[PDB]
């Protein structure tokens, strides 16, 4: 029913073990599954978003410890290495969910292997692309604060990422597929 | 070796059949038992101060086995001690887990044994195959649906237990 | 730790029952005439 | 002696002329390394899947079941916008059909004429010589449909339309 | 993090390796 | 009565010796009853697949346990401050203080800190999350199964290769050079260019996006134009923060030389260009031999034609082709000697030129990795000479080798063995003599009377590579030299920065203490070689046993006649050289570790003054660094070095127990066992229980093997406990 | 112990004469000693010239001078073949 905070795997059973012939009833058991391959890719992407967003307070809590110290330095390396790893992973996954949400099944491999000439609609024209823009601006803020030495700047910017990612999930309501 | 009734034999088939029927009973029984909260202090985490390092689990919260799990395990320990005593010192009439070495194997049933509705060996073997299949079925259903086995059993039975 | 129950299940089995069974069955194999 | 289709090459030993579909076309010597009964069984099975698949491509683009998750007429993209439980159900069923038809056999075990799986419920092969003509028909349409389905699926990756849609509107005025 | 289901996938595949290891060992033993 | 099914002589022994000997002979398939040459090569083929799967299962477990229980993601954020986790601890014998003492690493559970360096290797090659660590574990689980199935499959009647296949030397060499060595070096170049280098620069590249993410902005267009140097343009800046986009370049193929300034490791673009170049060279090499299309070389033709016309080598290599092809022990010896040298190169070049990011700041990992691979090297080097001895006894035919290089070796074996004897004694008398001179002279309060030889030859070699520390001003150190000017547009600027900073281990400064230990290491290399060469060359016969080849490789003795013949077999020289191999790797690893821990403290002068006498090694290395290790527990508590403190004592115990098998021999023990057999039969309630196998004392050869194993195991466990705990306890 | 296979076209190359038989030269068994000797000097001069032209190596080396530099070691094998052919009367 939701995605595990740290693992990003479908957690709740959804209380759906229906064998139900005739109407499939989206029986979570395989061969009774009503979910498309596209829905399953969407749940994987949403799981990635959950891992990244739950990791966002780790940066917030680490930055708070840094500021509290006897002498404060704002480890630019930690802040950047968080942004290079966790934060970029968030943006790319959010972009991919938008791509599937807008072009449709073509992004699921209908058009073939990922190519330099993607023959589908881009990640734009999505109602949730605005949230991707928020995270992108926040990544820039996180880097800018780290270069400047602003402890408060990193914390606020990470909070902006957390709100934006949570907002993305709520509007999308990603299908929870356990198969 | 393997001529004592061990391996893919009808003796092993019957014995595993009996254990899976008991196991289906035990899974239903624990589903009903923890659904109504009749396992005392089911969430209470055992203290290493009393039980020692066997009680440790390393789950981030509590770092110890829960009391429900320990109680289910002690129930299984009761039937394991019965199991050992019955294997090594069986009853006079009881079917033995191991065999004489020169015993005549029971004839394999096949696709389905003769429908003998009594307390018979045909009924025992049919129901044992069905219970083993049910064990697997319940496991796979719970794994794929994502639900707990206790919940999966309740839903399959129409939420009669809880 | 995820699936934190696994070490408390698998370590006694691997460390006690698994050697207890291979020693038991190896002894039978090395002490049989045929 | 020489190869009927490839005049400069010699005729492969394992062909012998008798076996249906032979124009001496085995340049890369695949018959020396593998049993030709297995190869023909593979060729027939490949061509049969391909005839089904090409027919599937055209007919799916024209018509589809009156349901959502079947609307998309691009074959490749249709594979993804559809319940995957159904798709695996087909995969399992194919596994069943493969077993029974081949009488639960492996590569050596399968060999029985190669490809004669027995699934001809109607009496089309009345005359055995008409059967032979139909055998030549079957392999020629199967070989054609292997290339034909391959062109359809790669058109669909390029054009994103499907077989008849890609043909009717092919962009003459650009690459 | 790794889910328990992911651990169970590894236990399935390592079980498949245990079955193949037995068969290779029995073939070597003759 | 049927356990040694491969040996009817052992399966009819009524003693406990049958169980021991059947286990120890299980893998010697050549000696098993009714073994043909067909079946010997087919069982080896399958058990090579089985070994391969064990290596893939071992690697998947290391990946899985780190993905599951490790702190890889936390370590990746801050790799110099976080200590990598190997796996978690679940031990029900622990007290609660032990559980707390091992709960380091930033986690809530007892864990073992990793000394293997796998965190630094997986980070450098691209791994960033736990989920691709686990994906790699799953792939290796699959690969282990694929190779388990392949092993079973090639034992099936239709898939069992013929001996003609197993002895196709030219086709196997063509494929192993161009495909197994060369193409996979090229494929590893591809991985770095496509994954490792982009992720070192902040850009994630995985299976999901690799086909739509170009390694280079220009992108496979300069390659197909000959504008190859456009791929070296804009290398990573010296301000680059590894793993991130700041300071990052776009180059994928460079020859900068030196170290990345922040990771202190080789550039990833140097490493990718290394593997591209090595891969091309190896693929060309794999086209040398004639297989099926009429170009190439016959290996038999090359060997037959290499007889120098002066006749100094006799018939030369005529008949070596057949000798090497038919003898698997000759093949094994060449492989182990070659492998033994490489694992020693790996140990030497990985501490001086590290490739993994932030390793060489992990002093425990750097020390454990060196110690591990030199010990592997010494074992491989002993095994090569042992299997050369097994070759001469078992597989060498003097009539197919008339006047070869091989036969002429055996014709002057006393010249070889006596000249090893002289050079060992020559090194030993004077190396020990100078050290004892220095000890006595330093003990009497006169350290200025020490004999301190400057190792000028090695210092001149350092200077030839550009080291500006000894004022030699030769070659690369010389500013205006043809050597220095030639490399100036490529690696010279980066290499001179790397070799003239005293902040790494590239060409470490050397003095009299380094001179003395190298001559000790020379003494131990020639003395180990002496025992092994004497074992190989006297294997077939000697003057005591001129028919020694009729008895095999491992036999106890020829009895007390002719003066006594204990340890006369070729196996016994393996046994004796194993002590000298352990001694030499001790001298090597003691030297490496003391030289490094003193440098890592900032006190290289402590090694410089104390290494020239043996009391400096005893008090300033063994005694001084023992204290964190032996205080891992005490009556005042315990800490996480308690396990190494216990392994330390454990190692002293196993080592000393080996002395019992090596000093006391069989006759004493057989007579005790006869008094124990009597007592059991005469004791009531106990004689109801009877042995199936008559209890006997271990054999003469077996006790040598048991004592050697205990000696060796005690040696390893003690040093590993010391080298890890002393380095951990000091952190410097 | 079993027949050791060699590729087809394997011939005997063991020699105890002044020079090996011309068979050790492979595809060059019929080339004259004058032709190897002139090729030997040519490969040495061109190989040395091409090597000399790129001794300060740059990020843009001329690929013909790199390829032409491989003629210097190739010339060593050429004069050995020239000595072999001269002493076989070719
Ligand atoms: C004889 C075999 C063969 C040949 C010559 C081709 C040729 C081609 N394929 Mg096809 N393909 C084949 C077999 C083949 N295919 C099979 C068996 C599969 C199923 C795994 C695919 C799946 C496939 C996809 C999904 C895509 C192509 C694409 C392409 C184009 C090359 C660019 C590319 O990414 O290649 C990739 C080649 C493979 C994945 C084959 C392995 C080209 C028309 C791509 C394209 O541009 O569409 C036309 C594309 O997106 N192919
Ligand atoms: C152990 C024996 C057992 C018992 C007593 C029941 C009894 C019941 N099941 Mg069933 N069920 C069984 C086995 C059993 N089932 C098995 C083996 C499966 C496959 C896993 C199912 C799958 C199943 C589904 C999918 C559903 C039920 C439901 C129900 C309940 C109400 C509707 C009904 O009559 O369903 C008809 C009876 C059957 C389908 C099986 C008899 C009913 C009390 C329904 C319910 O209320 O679930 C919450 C429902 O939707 N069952
Ligand atoms: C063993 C017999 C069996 C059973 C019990 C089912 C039952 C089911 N199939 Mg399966 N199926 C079968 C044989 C069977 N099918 C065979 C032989 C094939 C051909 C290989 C398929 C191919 C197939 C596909 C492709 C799909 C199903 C689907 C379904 C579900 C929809 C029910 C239905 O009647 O839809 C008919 C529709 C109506 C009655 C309209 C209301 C249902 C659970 C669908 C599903 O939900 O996926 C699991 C689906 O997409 N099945
Ligand atoms: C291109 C084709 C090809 C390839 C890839 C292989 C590959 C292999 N063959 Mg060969 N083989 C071939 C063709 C091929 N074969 C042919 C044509 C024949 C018949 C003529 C044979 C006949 C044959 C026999 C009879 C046997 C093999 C064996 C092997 C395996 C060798 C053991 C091993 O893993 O070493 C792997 C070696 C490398 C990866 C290279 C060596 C690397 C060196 C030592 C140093 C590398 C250092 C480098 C820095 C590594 C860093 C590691 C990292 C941690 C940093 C290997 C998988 C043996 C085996 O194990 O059977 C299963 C065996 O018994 N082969
Ligand atoms: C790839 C490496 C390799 C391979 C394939 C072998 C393979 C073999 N070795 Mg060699 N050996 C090696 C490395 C290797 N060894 C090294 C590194 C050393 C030095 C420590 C030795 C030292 C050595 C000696 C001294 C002897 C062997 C022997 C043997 C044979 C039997 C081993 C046995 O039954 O014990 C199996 C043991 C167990 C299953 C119990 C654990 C077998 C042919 C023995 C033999 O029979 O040769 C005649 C023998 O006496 N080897
Ligand atoms: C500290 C321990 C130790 C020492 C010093 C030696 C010393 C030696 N071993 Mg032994 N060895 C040892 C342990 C030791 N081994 C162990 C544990 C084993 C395993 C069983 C072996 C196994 C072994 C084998 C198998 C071989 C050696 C060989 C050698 C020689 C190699 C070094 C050399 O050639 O010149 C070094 C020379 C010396 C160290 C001699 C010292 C000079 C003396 C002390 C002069 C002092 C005179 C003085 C006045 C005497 C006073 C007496 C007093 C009563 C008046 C040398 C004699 C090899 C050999 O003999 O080849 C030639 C050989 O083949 N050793
Ligand atoms: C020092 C190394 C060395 C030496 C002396 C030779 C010598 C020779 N090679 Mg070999 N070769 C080498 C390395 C070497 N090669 C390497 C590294 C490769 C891999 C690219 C080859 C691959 C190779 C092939 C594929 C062939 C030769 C051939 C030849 C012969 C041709 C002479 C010629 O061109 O006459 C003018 C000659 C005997 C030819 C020959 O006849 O072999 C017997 C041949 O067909 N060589
Ligand atoms: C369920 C369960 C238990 C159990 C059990 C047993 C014996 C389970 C046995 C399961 C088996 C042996 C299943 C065999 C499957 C083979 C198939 C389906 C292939 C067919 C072609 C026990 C008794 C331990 C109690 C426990 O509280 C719950
Ligand atoms: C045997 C028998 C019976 C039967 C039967 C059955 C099931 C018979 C069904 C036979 C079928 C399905 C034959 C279909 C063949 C397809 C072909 C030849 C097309 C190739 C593609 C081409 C030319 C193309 C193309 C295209 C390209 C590439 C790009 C596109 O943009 C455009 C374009 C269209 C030009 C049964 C079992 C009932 C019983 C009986 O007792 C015996
Ligand atoms: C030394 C040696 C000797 C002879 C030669 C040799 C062969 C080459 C060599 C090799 C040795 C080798 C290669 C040895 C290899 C040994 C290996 C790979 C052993 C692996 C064991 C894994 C187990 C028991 C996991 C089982 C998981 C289970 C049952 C989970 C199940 C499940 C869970 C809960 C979840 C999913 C559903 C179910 C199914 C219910
Ligand atoms: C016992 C036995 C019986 C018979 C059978 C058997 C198995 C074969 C045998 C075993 C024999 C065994 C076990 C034999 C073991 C043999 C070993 C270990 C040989 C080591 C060889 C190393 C060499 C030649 C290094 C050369 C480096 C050079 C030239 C560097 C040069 C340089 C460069 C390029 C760079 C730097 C500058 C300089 C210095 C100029």
């Amino acid at each position: 029913a939701s995605l595990d905070p740290k693992t990003g795997f479908p957690i709740q059973g959804g209380s759906r073990e229906k064998l139900c012939g005739g109407s499939a009833s989206a029986g979570c058991q395989p061969m009774t599954q009503a979910a498309s391959i596209l829905d399953k890719q969407r749940t994987v992407l949403a799981g990635k978003i959950t891992v990244a967003a739950n990791k966002v307070p780790v940066l917030t809590a680490a930055v708070d410890k840094m500021k509290t110290a006897k002498k404060p330095k704002l480890d630019r390396d930690y802040v950047l290495r968080y942004s290079a790893l966790y934060l970029t992973t968030l943006v790319d996954a959010m972009e991919q969910y938008c791509l599937r949400d807008a072009n449709g099944a073509k992004a699921a491999g209908g058009a073939g292997l990922p190519k330099f000439k993607e023959t589908l609609k881009p990640a734009s024209s999505s109602s949730l692309y605005s949230y991707v823009d928020t995270v992108k601006s926040g990544i820039a803020a996180v880097s800018a604060a780290a270069k400047a030495g602003d402890f408060d700047g990193v914390n606020k910017a990470a909070g902006d990422i957390k709100t934006a990612a949570d907002s993305f999930l709520s509007t999308a309501n990603p299908p929870i597929i356990f198969n | 070796f393997g001529g004592r009734g061990l391996g893919v034999t009808v003796n092993a088939e019957r014995w595993n059949g009996r254990h899976a029927m008991f196991g289906i009973f035990a899974m239903v029984m624990t589903s009903y038992m923890k659904g109504h909260g009749l396992i005392p202090d089911a969430d209470k985490v055992l203290d290493i101060a009393q039980w020692g390092p066997l009680a440790a689990v390393w789950d981030g919260a509590g770092n110890g086995i829960s009391n429900e799990r320990a109680i289910i395990l002690i129930a299984h320990v009761h039937v394991l001690v019965v199991s050992v005593i019955a294997a090594i010192a069986p009853f006079g009439f009881q079917d033995t887990l191991v065999k004489e070495k020169g015993y005549t194997p029971e004839s394999p049933a096949g696709l389905i044994p003769p429908f003998k509705t009594g307390l018979t060996a045909e009924a025992e073997l049919i129901n044992g195959r069905l219970a083993m299949l049910g064990v697997i079925s319940i496991v796979t259903a719970s794994l794929f649906t994502g639900t707990s086995v206790v919940d999966t059993i309740n839903l399959g039975m129409g939420k009669i237990l809880y | 730790m995820t699936a934190a129950y696994l070490p408390s299940i698998l370590v006694p089995i691997i460390g006690l029952i698994f050697p207890g069974l291979v020693m038991a069955f190896a002894f039978i194999y090395i002490e049989q005439d045929e | 002696d020489m190869s009927a289709s490839v005049p400069f090459l010699p005729r492969p030993a394992a062909l012998d002329g008798s076996m249906v579909g032979d124009v001496g076309f085995d340049p890369l010597g695949f018959t020396t390394k593998y049993d030709i009964k297995w190869l023909r069984e593979s060729e027939l099975k490949h061509g049969r899947v391909c005839m089904l698949a090409s027919l599937g491509c055209i007919v799916q683009e024209i018509v589809h079941l009156p349901f959502e998750a079947t609307s998309n007429p691009v074959a490749s993209e249709a594979f993804f916008q559809v319940p995957a439980g159904g798709l695996w159900q087909i995969f399992a069923g194919i596994g069943i059909v493969e077993h029974f038809s081949n009488n639960f056999k492996m590569s050596g075990s399968t060999m029985r004429a190669p490809g004669n799986l027995g699934f001809d419920p109607l009496n089309f092969g009345k005359n055995p010589s008409a059967r032979a003509r139909y055998e030549l028909a079957e392999i020629k349409n199967g070989r054609l449909a292997m290339l034909g389905f391959g062109g359809m699926i790669h058109g669909c990756f390029i054009t994103g339309k499907g077989p008849i849609g890609a043909l009717t509107s092919m962009d003459w005025h650009q690459s | 993090m790794i889910s328990d289901t992911q651990i169970f996938i590894a236990l399935i595949l390592a079980l498949v390796s245990l079955v193949l290891a037995i068969r290779l060992g029995r073939a070597l033993y003759q | 009565t049927k356990f040694p099914k491969f040996s009817q002589a052992l399966a009819q022994d009524p003693a406990t010796r049958r169980i021991w000997y059947g286990l120890a002979t299980a893998h010697d398939l050549e000696s098993h009853d009714g073994m043909t040459e067909e079946n010997l090569y087919q069982k080896i083929f399958a058990s090579h697949f089985g070994h391969l799967a064990v290596i893939f299962l071992w690697t998947s477990g290391n990946l899985f346990h780190v993905a599951w229980q490790g702190n890889f993601e936390q370590w990746v954020l801050n790799p110099l401050k976080v200590k990598p986790i190997a796996h978690a601890i679940w031990d029900p014998h622990f007290g609660q203080p032990a559980v707390k003492a091992f709960t380091k690493g930033g986690v809530s559970y007892p864990v073992n800190i990793a000394t293997s360096g796998v965190y630094h290797w997986w980070y450098t090659i691209g791994m960033r999350s736990n989920t691709d660590l686990y994906a790699g574990s799953l792939f290796l689980l699959f690969l282990a199964g694929v190779f388990l199935f392949a092993g079973w499959l090639h034992l099936q009647p239709k898939f069992r290769p013929g001996l003609s296949w197993f002895k196709n030397n030219e086709s196997r060499l063509n494929h192993h050079l161009s495909g197994l060595f060369g193409f996979s070096s090229l494929a590893w170049s591809a991985h770095l260019i496509h994954v490792a280098i982009p992720e070192a620069r902040g850009q994630h590249v995985c299976w999901d996006n690799f086909t739509k993410v170009a390694p280079h902005p220009a992108g496979l267009q300069p390659f197909f134009t000959g504008n190859w140097g456009a791929y070296a343009a804009s290398p990573d800046t010296t301000n680059h923060i590894f793993g991130t986009s700041e300071g990052a370049g776009t180059a994928i193929l460079t020859f900068l030389g030196g170290f990345h300034p922040q990771t202190q490791a080789l550039w990833l673009t140097d490493i990718a260009h290394h593997h591209l170049a090595i891969g091309v060279v190896f693929i060309f090499a794999g086209h040398m031999y004639r297989t099926n299309w009429g170009i190439g070389h016959s290996l038999k033709e090359i060997l037959d034609a290499h007889r120098p016309p002066g006749g100094r080598l006799g018939a030369g290599h005529k008949g070596i082709f057949e000798t090497l092809t038919n003898s698997l022990h000759f093949q094994l010896g060449l492989a182990l000697a070659s492998l033994g040298v490489i694992t020693s190169l790996v140990a030497q070049h990985m501490y001086a030129l590290p490739s993994y990011a932030f390793i060489a700041k992990d002093y425990v990992t750097q020390s454990a990795l060196y110690t591990h691979h030199q010990y592997i090297a010494g074992f491989l080097m002993v095994g090569a000479f042992a299997h050369g001895a097994i070759f001469f006894v078992r597989d060498y035919d003097p009539e197919q080798n008339k006047n070869n290089v091989l036969a002429r070796i055996l014709d002057h074996k006393e010249a070889i063995i006596s000249h090893l004897s002289w050079v060992s004694l020559f090194l030993g008398f004077h190396t020990l003599g100078i050290y004892v001179h220095n000890d006595v002279v330093v003990a009497f309060g006169t350290p200025e009377k020490q004999i301190l030889v400057e190792p000028v030859f090695a210092q001149w070699i350092q200077a030839s590579s550009g080291k500006a520390l000894y004022g030699f001003d030769v070659l690369l150190s010389s500013t205006n030299s043809v050597a220095a000017n030639a490399s100036s547009n490529i690696w010279l600027p980066g290499w001179l920065e790397a070799i003239n900073s005293g902040k790494n281990s590239l060409f470490l400064p050397i003095g009299p203490g380094d001179f003395l230990i190298h001559h000790a290491i020379a003494l131990a290399l020639h003395t180990t070689t002496l025992i092994l060469v004497k074992g190989a060359l006297d294997a077939r016969g000697s003057k005591l046993m001129p028919d020694k080849k009729d008895f095999g490789y491992a036999f106890p003795c020829d009895g007390p006649g002719r003066g006594g013949t204990c340890d006369i077999s070729a196996w016994d020289a393996f046994y004796l050289s194993m002590f000298w191999m352990l001694n030499t790797i001790g001298w090597v690893t003691f030297y490496w570790h003391w030289k490094h821990i003193t440098i890592w403290q900032g006190n290289a002068g402590q090694f410089n003054e104390s290494s020239t006498y043996i009391m400096g090694w005893l008090r300033d290395y063994l005694w001084l660094n023992s204290s964190p290790l032996i205080n891992g527990y005490n009556p005042f508590g315990m800490n996480s070095l308690s396990v190494w403190s216990w392994m330390f004592l454990f190692g002293h115990l196993i080592w000393a127990t080996g002395f019992m098998f090596l000093i006391s021999w069989r006759g004493y023990w057989q007579e005790l066992i006869e008094t124990l057999v009597w007592a059991h039969e005469r004791t009531p309630l106990a004689n109801l229980v009877r042995w199936k196998d008559k209890p006997v004392a271990l054999s003469i050869v077996q006790a040598r093997l048991v004592g050697l194993i205990h000696f060796t195991a005690g040696y390893i466990f003690t040093y590993a406990a010391f080298v890890i705990a002393s380095t951990t306890g000091k952190f410097g | 112990f079993s027949p050791v296979p060699s590729p087809e076209g394997t011939k005997e190359t063991y020699w105890e004469t002044k020079a090996p038989s011309s068979d050790v030269l492979g595809i060059g068994a019929g080339v004259s000693s004058g032709n190897f000797a002139a090729a030997s000097v040519f490969a040495a001069l061109v190989g040395g010239y091409c090597t000399g032209q790129v001794i300060p190596l740059t990020v843009e080396p001329n690929p013909l001078f790199l390829a032409g530099s491989f003629l210097l070691p190739y010339s060593w094998a050429l004069h050995v073949a020239a000595w072999i052919q001269k002493n076989n009367g070719k």
